[PDB]
Parts: structure tokens; sequence; C-alpha cells
């Protein structure tokens, strides 16, 4: 019972600091989706949003294995936001187009988080290339997008295999929050 | 004899000239023992002994230490003994919180520096030239940043 | 007959587009190539001519947004329907299903049976369709290029409409591979560093001079009160300042100085003072501790633990040493810059066992690293990602550079440089 | 002119469509017939139209790089050299372009007095005096160079045949991505003989061009 | 008509770029015996034929043009004029036959039709 | 509430298509149900290679020699 008792703190803690940190950091720039780096995350931390009625809150995750090449990152995770709008809403091509239509067609803005679960194993060039993709989609103004990595450890790794030219859109607005167990015990 | 402090300087120059080997992982150098110390102290001797001066001052010491470790443009030493020179200058300048400093200024600076230069005046308007070319070449370089 | 505007930049680019395009279908050539590296502003004086020419008629597409030759096919046909349903509502028409079309040649046909409606028009008209970076569709292959060029073939000749093309593309290594269809074409090449700093100035100022951080610490600082100049000459100061400090470490880029300009900026607004206005000098030398780190990095004591350290330098000692010696500088009784060889399986264990400090046999927490250290991709497997845990035809690769083997050495205390000999 | 032009075109191209390509905007672009008449007696748009047309093949982008690119590229076409298959990392480009720079240094006089006048803290030791640049940095100048297309992969199959392969070459789940980015092993395309030739010897470093 | 072939008569009639090109491919053919040449290695055998003669006014000329169209303004090009083009209008054309590595200087080249008709083109 | 609901039981858990990685973290985060008993083997002496402190933590496993040849 203490167990799980100061389980469920943990875990509330967790999900109380990302909730927090994910919003009110209004970047002046706003032509760049802010980034939420998971120092030594276990990749197992559920995440949760804000309702936030007339906007959807989507959450998006893509696994190691959901990334064999470009394409079919971009196709799952356009059919699982586009299930979600269905989800939220009661033909569509699965591209970045859902994305501007996505008001005339849902008629709330829209605003997606993705969730890398596993970054370290995913083959860099192929999510850099991803991220290069999304960028496009920072010219209809009606989304606005934020990035949950869930880097197992050592930060250096990810910015060590990247394109520096990319590190430099994602160094907009970060946030090296830790999620640990370990910490100071 | 050592009496200058350069003795000081010479330890720690030293030093570098052992770091900047790096045999393997922290292996020992080929080229470079503590007998090259010894002979920095030798050359360095010599030198002095050269310019018919006791007491060697470090000067003496930095040009025994280039020397043991070697193995438009104009001529080459003069122009980087121009870059040296100037750097120095430029250098003194920002120490002192002296206000700023102008291409004219320094070439004026030299010459203060190279009067027994001599020639002709001739050759002041040579080497004026030659001043401005290479400070215009620093810039096109990238050792000084200009300003305005 | 069409206005040619004017770019800073573009004087002869600008000149020879608008050479090579104007309203007449009948002196337009089929297609076009503007060519150059990312960071020529192709995208931007594209914009900037059609903009001052509105008389004609174009359409804007984002290869890089799409994915393929599919969806490609798809938004041509979409775009051109909805272009001409727009560009004249009078005549009555009947919209083909722009999801219809899978393969190029339904491409064609389908635009023909658009075409052939508009036969009501009362002049020869264009229309331009403008492919922004047909380079970097990722899935490119030889077989494409060609394949868009040659639609102005099967397209009807005598049509009230004529479509053109328009492709960018980069990588000159691609445009080669097309070199003898002679399509005409105009390169962009780099700019130089003088003409990178007007450019960038001349787009920056109106975002650095009426910034949010700047006009605050205005107020925020002594007054001081002054004209539009003021801040003028301070922002192009700042740009002048951080392209020539920075140039050799960017080199021709505008995308990347347009995001150190913004990485350093509001620290720069942090360390001015009521007096440096007037003085960019003192202001420099004051700022310095900025302009001399790019600071683009947002060796680490890594979390695992005893074992996994010797597990991990253990499993390095063969990035140079084979089999070959192993059992004999390691018995009971240069490679390193090149790309690692192969372990196996159980000579790790050998190693390992060999330099850990009899004193233990137990395997369980042994493995249990090890396979922490596979999820953490320090040791890979050139095999497959899931019948590594057997034991099949598999090799097992450090991937952690010679830094980190230092530290990990220097912090456990056990000493590597024994181990390499040459 | 206009005849030399025409039989420059014939020796080297032999071909007419380029020819008609570099006329249209030469006959295009007048507003005038002054103007046109005097371009084609002296047909020097002609010259501008080569010059754009060949202007960023290779020899336009070795001209549009910055020092410190310049040095990058000098010291892994070294590297290159040295190895017989040219197959040369990003570590071994980095060794050797810190050895030239450690050089460039050693050949400056590197005065470093320590006195001054009493109490003067003066006459400082500047002697490296060349930004010798970081590891954490000049990835940024490698991944810009690998891009312009200086370098390529060991053996890198550029564009498939047709859409068929090359989508069965990307199914491939590939290995060098599981390499990390500094052991990649770069093949080279412009080799150092012909970078000695086209670096003008201006820049400091073109004393190492040639070995 | 029915028998004769053409790339002989085609062979006479390439532009003297294609011409020299495959000269040099000849000449790296007997010189390394391997009719197999690398692709950059052509070209530096090109520099080779085109320096071999002396600075003659006529060799200057040659030089000048085949590495920039006159016009000194814009010059010292890598790789000969039109060196692309050319090799393009070669490979389509079934003469010449290379694979495909985007390595342009290691990439291998090799001729389809016979050594001996080739030789024989160029001897006229 | 915590009762088994069903018992699962795995022959060889290093078989050749369940030690397939993605069947082993499947049944991993299937073994972190609590209402479910596991209780397998394996035959690979190598048998520790498979799990990590994730999926270790997710299985809890607690082990048990049998020797019978
Ligand atoms: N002559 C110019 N005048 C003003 N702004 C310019 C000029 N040239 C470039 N720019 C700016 O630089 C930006 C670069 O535009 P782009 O065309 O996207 O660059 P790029 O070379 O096309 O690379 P891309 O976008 O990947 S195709 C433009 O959007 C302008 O903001």
């Amino acid at each position: 019972d203490q167990v799980d008792h100061i389980i469920d703190n943990i875990e509330a803690d967790l999900k109380a600091e990302i909730s927090d940190l994910l919003y009110s950091e209004t970047t002046q720039k706003r032509r760049c989706f802010n980034t939420i780096f998971l120092l030594g995350s276990d990749s197992t931390t559920k995440i949760e949003l804000k309702d936030e009625s007339s906007r959807y809150n989507v959450l998006i995750e893509l696994t190691p294995k959901e990334s064999p090449n470009v394409r079919m990152m971009l196709r799952r995770s356009m059919y699982k936001l586009y299930s979600a709008a269905d989800a939220e809403e009661h033909d569509v091509s699965y591209d970045l187009s859902l994305v501007e239509n996505f008001k005339r067609l849902f008629g709330k803005d829209l605003a997606m988080v993705f969730n890398f679960k596993d970054v370290d194993s995913i083959n860099f060039n192929t999510l850099d290339n991803f991220i290069i993709l999304l960028k496009s989609a920072f010219k209809y103004d009606h989304v606005k997008i934020s990035l949950i990595f869930n880097i197992n450890t050592n930060l250096s790794n990810i910015e060590k295999n990247l394109r520096q030219s990319t590190i430099r859109l994602l160094k907009r607005n970060y946030h090296k929050l830790d999620v640990s167990s370990n910490k100071g015990f | 004899i050592l009496t200058k402090e350069a003795r000081s300087y010479l330890v720690e120059k030293y030093k570098e000239l052992r770091k900047d080997d790096a045999q393997g992982f922290s292996r020992s150098s080929y080229r470079i023992t503590v007998r090259q110390l010894e002979s920095m102290i030798r050359l360095s001797e010599a030198i002095a002994r050269a310019n018919c001066v006791d007491e060697i001052t470090p000067s003496f010491i930095a040009e025994a230490y280039d020397l043991l470790r070697q193995s438009t443009t104009v001529t080459y030493d003069k122009y980087v003994s121009m870059m040296n020179m100037i750097v120095r200058k430029i250098a003194e300048v920002d120490r002192e919180g002296a206000e700023e400093l102008t291409a004219v200024d320094i070439v004026d600076w030299y010459l203060l520096q190279k009067e027994n230069d001599l020639g002709s005046l001739a050759e002041y308007w040579e080497e004026r030239r030659l001043a401005f070319k290479v400070i215009k070449r620093l810039v096109k370089d990238r050792i000084l940043m200009e300003i305005h | 007959n069409v206005t040619t505007p004017e770019v800073a930049f573009r004087e002869y680019q600008t000149n020879c587009l608008a050479s090579y395009i104007s309203a007449d279908p009948d002196i337009t050539p089929s297609n076009l190539i503007l060519q150059g590296y990312s960071g020529t502003g192709k995208t931007y004086t594209l914009k900037k001519y059609f903009n001052a020419n509105p008389n004609l008629h174009a359409v804007w597409l984002e290869p890089v947004e799409l994915v393929s030759w599919k969806p490609l096919l798809q938004a041509i046909a979409r775009t051109v329907q909805y272009k001409l349903k727009t560009l004249y509502p009078n005549i009555p028409t009947t919209d083909y299903d722009p999801l219809q079309v899978e393969e190029p040649f339904l491409l064609v046909k389908t635009l023909h049976n658009i075409f052939v409606q508009y036969e009501s028009l009362q002049e020869k008209t264009c229309l331009f369709l403008i492919l922004d970076g047909f380079d970097s569709l990722q899935d490119l292959d030889a077989a494409l290029f060609n394949k868009y060029i040659k639609l102005n073939e099967l397209l009807p000749k005598d049509s009230k409409i004529n479509i053109k093309f328009i492709y960018t593309m980069l990588e000159t290594s691609f445009l080669q591979r097309y070199s003898t269809h002679c399509i005409p074409t105009v390169m962009f090449p780099r700019y130089n560093v003088d003409e990178v700093s007007t450019i960038l100035v001349m787009s920056r100022c109106g975002e650095l001079m009426e910034d949010s951080c700047l006009r605050k610490r205005i107020i925020e600082e002594q007054i001081t009160d002054c004209t539009d100049d003021q801040f003028q000459n301070v922002a192009a100061n700042f740009i002048h300042l951080i392209v020539q400090a920075f140039h050799s470490y960017t080199g021709n880029d505008i995308f990347a100085l347009n995001d150190l300009i913004d990485f350093k900026w509001p620290k720069y607004v942090s360390r001015i003072t009521k007096e440096n206005i007037f003085e960019p000098l003192a202001l420099y030398k004051s700022a310095i501790k900025l302009f001399l780190s790019t600071d683009d990095n947002l060796s680490q004591t890594y979390d695992l633990s005893i074992i996994s350290k010797y597990l991990l330098i253990a499993s390095y000692i063969c990035s140079y040493l084979e089999p070959r010696y192993d059992a004999s500088i390691f018995s009971r009784k240069n490679p390193r810059y090149l790309q690692p060889s192969l372990f196996a399986i159980e000579r790790l264990l050998a190693i390992f066992q060999a330099i850990f400090p009899s004193l233990m046999k137990a395997n369980i927490e042994v493995f249990q690293n090890l396979s922490e250290l596979h999820t953490l991709k320090l040791i890979a497997t050139t095999m497959n990602k899931n019948i590594d845990y057997l034991s099949p035809k598999v090799r097992w690769k450090v991937n952690v550079p010679w830094e980190i083997i230092k530290e990990i050495s220097e912090s456990v205390h056990f000493n590597i440089s024994d181990y390499f000999s040459d | 002119n206009l005849n030399r032009h025409i039989r420059m075109n014939f020796e080297t191209f032999r071909s007419l469509p380029t020819l008609k390509n570099s006329i249209i905007p030469l006959v295009a672009t007048s507003k005038n017939f002054g103007s046109l008449c005097t371009a084609i007696k002296s047909c020097s748009f002609l010259d501008i139209y080569n010059k754009n047309q060949l202007s960023n093949n290779l020899t336009g982008r070795l001209q549009s790089l910055s020092d410190l690119e310049l040095a990058i590229l000098i010291s892994a076409a070294r590297v290159a050299l040295r190895a017989k298959d040219g197959s040369f990392n990003f570590n071994l480009a980095y060794a050797e372009y810190e050895k030239m720079i450690k050089a460039i240094n050693s050949r400056i006089p590197t005065v470093a007095p320590t006195t001054n006048v009493g109490t003067g803290q003066s006459t400082f030791s500047i002697d490296n005096t060349i930004k010798l640049w970081l590891k954490k940095d000049v990835k940024n100048v490698w991944e810009n160079l690998v891009q312009l297309d200086f370098f390529t992969e060991k053996s890198a199959v550029g564009l498939r045949d047709n859409a068929t392969a090359a989508f069965y070459a990307s199914n491939y789940q590939f290995q060098g991505t599981m390499i990390p980015f500094d052991l990649r092993s770069y093949q080279m395309q412009i080799i150092l003989q012909e970078l000695r030739r086209i670096i003008p010897k201006s820049n400091m470093y073109y004393s190492w061009t040639q070995l | 008509e029915t028998l004769n072939s053409h790339v002989i008569t085609f062979m006479t009639r390439l532009s003297f770029t294609a011409k020299l090109f495959i000269y040099a491919l000849l000449n790296l053919m007997k010189k390394n015996g391997s009719q197999e040449q690398e692709l950059g290695d052509i070209v530096d055998e090109i520099k080779l034929l085109i320096e071999v003669n002396g600075s003659n006014k006529f060799v200057m000329e040659i030089a000048k043009t085949l590495f920039q169209q006159g016009s000194d303004n814009i010059s010292e090009q890598l790789r000969i004029i039109s060196w692309d083009f050319v090799l393009n209008q070669l490979l389509d054309a079934g003469i010449l036959f290379k694979q495909t590595m985007k390595n342009d200087r290691i990439c291998c080249v090799k001729l389809n039709i016979s050594v001996e008709e080739a030789k024989r083109a160029m001897n006229e | 509430p915590l009762d088994i609901k069903l018992i699962l039981v795995v022959h060889n858990l290093d078989g050749p298509s369940i030690r397939k990685n993605t069947f082993q973290t499947m049944l991993s985060f299937l073994s972190v149900i609590r209402q479910i008993a596991i209780v397998a083997s394996t035959d690979h002496i190598y048998a520790p290679l498979l799990w990590d402190n994730m999926k270790a933590q997710n299985y809890n496993f607690v082990f048990h020699d049998i020797s019978n040849f």
C-alpha cells in the first residue's frame, strides 16, 4: 500500500510537470514547434493533454517499429490523427493536405503533439527527413505542433546524429526536462 | 645565464612541446625527451652568445623553441612579422582601455616601429603601401574583425 | 511585353526569367529548370517576379510536402481543376475525380478531359505550373524527370489553354543526368559573403528594429528617446558583426544565419546599456562573451553502472585487437580511427571475465546490463533487431567514440592505454 | 563574334537547339532596336549565358566556400590521398585538419614575452592565432559539404533505374544508419590534384593543396 | 542497306569533343589492357592529351574553348565543357555503357561496340 | 480485483518465434498484467541476454532450476 502510494505520487508528479511545461511558453516567434526532451526517459511514460475546447489536442506516438521510411511514418501518423479527429468529430488523403483542410473538415483549429516513443533506435536520417517535412506545415497558422522526445539517455547522442541545420530548428524553444526514477533518491 | 624569469617561462613552454606530441595515447614522444629540454637551454645560450648578450631573455627562449619545433603575398617572414607586431599592439591597446585604433594610426605605429629600416623616403612610400596591403590583407583574412 | 521586376542580386536571372516566360503561350517554351542550391531564394525571386506580373496565371506546388509521384499527380489534378474553376467562374464544368488518377497516363487523359471543355475561350492562354523543389522528392528515380518533361507532347497542341511547367531543382549532380534534353534552364549561384550580409540585413531589419525584446529594453532602460535610424544603425551593426564573425562556420547560408541571429539576439539585447547605443564598439567589447561560440548544442557521465562500465570497456577492446592477439595479451599466465571490426559473443564475456577486478562468475546482471546497452544503442548488432538474442550468425560492435571510452576508463580507474600498442 | 560563338557550339556541343536556347534570351531581352543590334554585333550576352549555365557545376561551388570549409575540404582530400581506396572517415579528416592547423601556427615566429613596464600586466602571450575549430562545430561544415556533393558515401547507388528498384532499395533497412556520423567512409568527388588547380593561390591554405 | 550498320558513319559525325573522348578512351584501353576505364581517369587522360602538345597557339585556342568558350571572364573549369552532355549523348546512344554510382570519379565505363571498328572510325 | 483469470505457460521461451524481439516485448507488456500468472521455461543457456531492466521490470522474473535430463 505504501509502495503504490509513493508510486502514484511520482506518477502524478510526472504527468503534472509535463502538462505544465507543455504550455504557457508563449514564444513570440510562433513559427517553430516547441520541443520537450525527456532525459533518461523510460519511454513508457504515458501522456495526457488538455481538453481545451474549440481546438483538438491530438496526441501522436511513433515507434521505431512504426518507422521503416519517411512515407510510411507520414501515412501512419496521418491515419492516427485522422481517426482521433473522427473520435472527437463523430475520403481524406493520408497526407499533409488533411492539415489545412482540417479546419474546413472539422471546424476547430488543430494542435498536435508528437511522441517518438523510443528515439535512440530510430534511424535518425529518417526522423530528420520527417521533421523537415513537418516544417512545411507551418504555413497554415490554424495548426500548431509540439514534439516530445523520449530519449533513453545522452542528449549528446541525439545532437550527434541529426543534421545541425535541423537542430538549429529544434533549438528554438526546448526544455531539458528529466524523467528518471533515480534522481537524488 | 638564465637569470631572467624566462626560466619559469621555459618550463611552461616545454610542457606544451610535450603536449603537442600525442604519440598513441599519452605514450612517450618519439622526437622529444628531457634531453630536448637541456637542448633548449643550450640553444638559448647559443643564441645569446650570438647576440653577444648575457642573461638570456624570454624572447631568446621563444626563438629557440620555434626553431626546435619545425620539421597578394610578399616575403613571407616580413608579412608574418607585421602580423605579430600589429597583433601585440592591438592587444596592448585592448588592455590599456585605449579608445580605438585606425588603419592610418597603425601605419604611423610602424613609422614608429621601423625607423632603422632606413633607405629612402621612396622606401617609406613603398613600405607604407606595403603596410596598407598587409592590413587590408588581414581584413580579407580572418585574424582581426573590423568595425564600422 | 512584360514588366521585369528588380531584385538585389538576381538581375541577370530576373531578366532571363522574364525572357523565357511571357503571356504568349507560343513563344513560351514547354519546361524550365530553376536550378541552384538551397539558400539562393529561388522560391523567393520567382514569387517576387510573379507578383509583379499578375495578368498571367500560375499554380504553386510544394513537392517536399508531398512524398511520391502518386500524390504529386493527384495534387496537380486537383490544383489545376480548382484553379480553372476559380479562373473562369462562368463556364459550366464537370469536375473530374482528382483522387481517380494513379498513373502518369491517367493524368494526361484527365487533363485532356478537363481542357476539351474549356474550348469556349477567347484566345490561347498559358498556365504556369510551378513545382517547387522537384529534386527533393523523397522517392526520386531516374525515370521521373522525363516522365514530367514529356507531358507537353501528349497533350493536344491546339487547346485553348497551354500547360507549361516550371521545375525547381538543386544538386547539379541531378540536372546533369538530363542535359541532352537541352530544356532551357537558369542557374542561381550561391552568394558571396558581402551580398549575403546585404540580403540578410535588408530582410531582417523589419524583424529586429521592432522585435519585442529591444523595444522593451528601450523603456526598461533609461529612455534616451531617439529616432528610428538609431535602431537601424544598431541592428545593422549587429548583423554585420554576427555574419562577419560566424561566416567561416556557417558558409554562405541564409537560413543558418537566420537561426544564429535569433539565437543570439535576445542575450545581445540583454547586454546593452544606456551608453553603448551610440557606441557599437564598447557594446561589442561588452557582449563579446557570445560572439565567439556557436552555443548551438542544447562525454556524459552515463547513468550506466560498474558491471556495465566494464562490459562496455571490454567490448571496445576489439576495435583494434583481433582474436589473434587477445589470448596472448590477456591470457591467464590506426584502427583507433577506422570503423570498428565486428565482435562475437562469448568473446566479450571472455575479455570481461578477464579484466573484471574468479571474483565474479554470475551472469544474470551481466546479460541484464548487456541488454541495457543494446537498448541504448552503444553496442549494436549488424544483424536484425529481433533474432540477435539467439545465437545465429550475429556480430556485435561498439557505437561509442573513443572520448567516452577515456571517460569511462578514468572514472572506473582502470587503464586502457596498455592494450593498444603500436 | 557571333560566328565564333557558333563555331564554339559546333566544336563542343554540335547541337542546334543548345544554341537556340542561347539565342532566345539575347533576342527577347532587348528593348530597342539599337540595343539588339549592338548585342548581336558583340554577342556579349552569350558570355554571361555560358557562365550562368556553367555557374555551379563543380568550380563555382568550390569558389563560393569560406575559409574553414576549404580547410576541411583540403585536409579531407589529403587523407583520401594517403589511403589507397580513398575512403576517409570524418575522424581522419579532423585529425589531419588539426595537425595542419598546428603546422600553420608552428611556422609563425611565436613570440610570447612575459615582461613589460613595471606592474604592466601587458605583453600578452598570444601564440596560436588561428581559431582551430572544435569537433563540436565542424560537424556543421561537414554536413554542408556532404550536401554540396563534394563528398559521397563509400559506394552509393545515386538514383536507381526506375521507381521499382528505387522502392525496393528504400525498403532496405540500411545499416550505415547504425554506424555513427563520424565513421561513414565518404569517398571523394574532387581529387587533390584538381583541387590544387582551382583554389586561388591567394588563399592562405594554398600551400597545402599540393602535398 | 539491310546489312550495313551506321555506328561508323555515325561516329564520323559526332562533336569533336566526343571524338576526343573516344580516342582518349581507346588510349586508356590499350595502355591498361583492361577495356574498362574509370571516368575521372578518362578526364585525366584528356588533360594529358591536351597538354602533351606544346603551348602552340592552336593548342592554346583548343585549351581555351574546350575549357571556356572564350570569354576569359569566366574560365578555369575542372572538367571539360559539355563533358556531362557529351557523355550522356554517348551513353544513351548505346555506344558507351556505364554503371550507376553517384560518385562520378570512380564509376566504370565500357565500349559496347568493338574496339576495332571504333579505331577505324577514328581513322576517318 | 486481483485473481488469476488465465494461466499461460510457454514451452521453450527461447523458441524460434517467441524469442523474436517483437513477440518478446508483446509478452512483456502482457506479463505486466497482475490477474495473469506467467510461467515459462527455456533451453538457450543465454536466456538473460533477452531482457533489459525494462523487460525485467515488466516480467519480475523469479528463477527456478529444474534439471531432470
Ligand atoms: N535577393 C533576395 N532578396 C531578398 N530576400 C532574399 C533574396 N535571396 C534570398 N532571400 C531570402 O532567402 C530566402 C531563401 O528562399 P528559398 O528560395 O527558400 O531558398 P532556397 O535556395 O530556395 O532553398 P529552398 O527553400 O530549400 S528551395 C527567401 O525566402 C528570402 O527570405
